[PDB]
C-alpha cells in the first residue's frame, strides 16, 4: 500500500513560536 | 488500476523494476504530486539510495523544488542520508538552496546532528552564515542545540575561510 510519510522538512526555529 | 502505486510511491518504496517500467510508459520521471514533490524527492526523503541513483542516471532533474520550496538535497540532508547527499552534490545542485522557511541544506543537516552531511556540504561550499527566517545561522543552531562535533566542524571551516583571522 502507499506510504503516508510524505516528504517534509522540520521546524528549525529557535525562541518562542 | 485504482490501487496501483503512483510513480512517487514506487520511488519511495524502492520498487526499481516497476519504476523503470512506469517512466518508460509515460513521461513521469519529473512528475510533481499535489505538494509539488518529484519521484526523486520521495526517494531521497525515504533513503532509497538505489532509486536516487537510478533516477539521476535516467536524467531526473535534482534542482526542482516543491510547493514549500523543498529540494531533494534538503530532504536528504535533514535525514542524514550521506550517500544520497553525495550523489546530489555530484549532480551539481545549489548547496545553499533556500526554502520558504529560510532553511538551507546545511541548516537541516545541523538541525539533525548529521556531522558527515555537514562536512560534505561545507566542502561543497555551503555557507554557515546564512540565517533562518528568525535570524539564526548554522553556527548559532549548532551551539543552541549542543551539537559540539557539528559546531567544531563549522567553526574550523569558518576559521580557514576567513582571511581577517589567522
Ligand atoms: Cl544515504
Ligand atoms: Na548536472
Ligand atoms: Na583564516
Amino acid at each position: 500500500l502507499p506510504l503516508y510519510t510524505s516528504p517534509s522538512l522540520p521546524n528549525i526555529t529557535l525562541g518562542l513560536p | 488500476g485504482a490501487n496501483s502505486l503512483s510513480v512517487h510511491q514506487l520511488a519511495a518504496q524502492g520498487e526499481m523494476l516497476y519504476l523503470a517500467t512506469r517512466i518508460e510508459q509515460e513521461n513521469v520521471i519529473n512528475h510533481t504530486d499535489e505538494e509539488g514533490f518529484t519521484p526523486l524527492m520521495w526517494a531521497a526523503a525515504h533513503g532509497q539510495i538505489a532509486v536516487v541513483e537510478f533516477l539521476l542516471q535516467n536524467g531526473a532533474d535534482p534542482q526542482l523544488l516543491g510547493k514549500g520550496r523543498e529540494s531533494a538535497l534538503s530532504l536528504a540532508c535533514s535525514k542524514g542520508y550521506t550517500d544520497i547527499v553525495k550523489m546530489l552534490l555530484d549532480c551539481g545542485v545549489d548547496v545553499n538552496e533556500y526554502d520558504w522557511n529560510g532553511g538551507t541544506p546545511l541548516l537541516y543537516a545541523v538541525h539533525g546532528n548529521h556531522v558527515k552531511c555537514v562536512k560534505m556540504l561545507l566542502e561543497s561550499g555551503a555557507d554557515p552564515t546564512i540565517e533562518t527566517d528568525s535570524g539564526y545561522n548554522s553556527m548559532d543552531l549548532a551551539v543552541a542545540l549542543g551539537y559540539r562535533s557539528v559546531q567544531q566542524v563549522i567553526e574550523s571551516h569558518l576559521l580557514k575561510l576567513l582571511q581577517n583571522i589567522k
